[PDB]
């Protein structure tokens, strides 16, 4: 919920565009919400 | 930092970047930082161009810090290729967990066999991929 | 087509009209033929013309069954219109009755190469989609598969 709140939206985008607010933004998803994602896989 | 830079790699980075210093202050924009980075002989990619304008007007000793980085993370590399062939005594893939032990114990690092006794029993044979992960933990 | 559309309409309260207002919940699109533009109604069949078409290009021809020895069956009983100029009506609303079709079955292999054309006219809207996202920038649609 707390991604699908911002953090999905911004990966949403960042996919479709495919600039350097893209990369930044494409590092920050990267960095921070797919790790988090990963922790709580199981 | 620059150790990991070697002395010829560091002259031959000087050389490639007086051209982009010979503007009066080394300041480096944008077209400088890509003229350098194809004279380097590898492109750069959009992280790496990313990274430097975050970095950055860039400068001559920012880009030798950059070929440090490089050579440190080539190093890096080197050493990892150097802990799966290395750590592969037997040479079969599977080298014996005593002779692992024996190295260990016998190293630079003087490290404890009995404290690693944990780590080298987790990885009969340790595999080479299971010491170069153990090494990477 | 139209007329199923003006009766799903009327199942939604929306009535064909001169004007469309979403206040007015009315549908001047969701309108009779012969009372909407000729244009629209030259659209839509071309439509089915197109479907004609790609079914021409898969090497399938349908042509209508001659009325030749064809045995008489009994006919329900059914409003006609008269055979005289109409005129279409403002104030009147739309009620139709689009014909039903669940009773007629099609071939098998009329079915397959009607299935074969669907996916090419799926085929053919990613295609548009594409071209509109490049227009856009470009992007990747899981329909186009």
């Amino acid at each position: 919920h707390v991604l699908d709140v911002g953090f999905l939206p911004d990966m949403r985008a960042a996919a479709s565009l495919d600039t350097e607010m893209a990369l930044a933004l494409n590092r920050y998803l990267c960095l921070a919400v797919l790790p988090l994602i990963t922790k709580c896989a199981p | 930092m620059a150790d990991q830079l070697t002395e010829e790699q560091i002259a031959e980075f000087k050389e490639a970047f007086s051209l982009f210093d010979k503007d009066g202050d080394g300041t480096i924009t944008t077209k400088a930082l890509g003229t350098v980075m194809r004279s380097l002989g590898q492109n750069p990619t959009e992280a790496e161009l990313q990274d430097m304008i975050n970095e950055v007007t860039i400068d001559f000793p920012a880009f030798l810090t950059m070929m440090a980085r490089k050579m440190k993370d080539t190093d890096s590399e080197e050493e990892i290729r150097e802990a799966f062939r290395v750590f592969d005594k037997d040479g079969n893939g599977y080298i014996s967990a005593a002779a692992l032990r024996h190295v260990m114990t016998n190293l630079g690092e003087k490290l404890t066999d009995e404290e690693v006794d944990e780590m080298i029993r987790e990885a009969g044979q340790v595999n080479y991929e299971a010491f170069v992960q153990m090494m990477t933990a | 087509t139209h007329e199923k559309w003006a009766f799903d309409k009327i199942q939604n309260n929306w009535s064909y009209g001169e004007n469309v207002d979403e206040e007015l919940k009315t549908h001047p699109m969701l309108r009779p033929y012969k009372t909407f533009s000729e244009k629209d109604k030259e659209i839509y069949r071309w439509p089915i013309k197109e479907s004609l078409k790609a079914m021409i290009a898969w090497e399938w021809t349908i042509e209508k069954a001659r009325e030749g020895e064809e045995e008489r069956t009994e006919k329900k009983k059914t409003r006609k219109i008269s055979q005289t100029a109409q005129t279409y009506d403002p104030r009147e609303g739309y009620n139709p009755q689009p014909p039903d079709l669940s009773g007629v079955t099609l071939s098998r292999e009329l079915q397959a190469m009607a299935e074969q054309l669907a996916e090419n006219y799926h085929n053919t809207w990613g295609r548009k989609k594409k071209q509109e996202l490049e227009a856009k920038g470009g992007g990747t649609h899981p329909l186009l598969v």
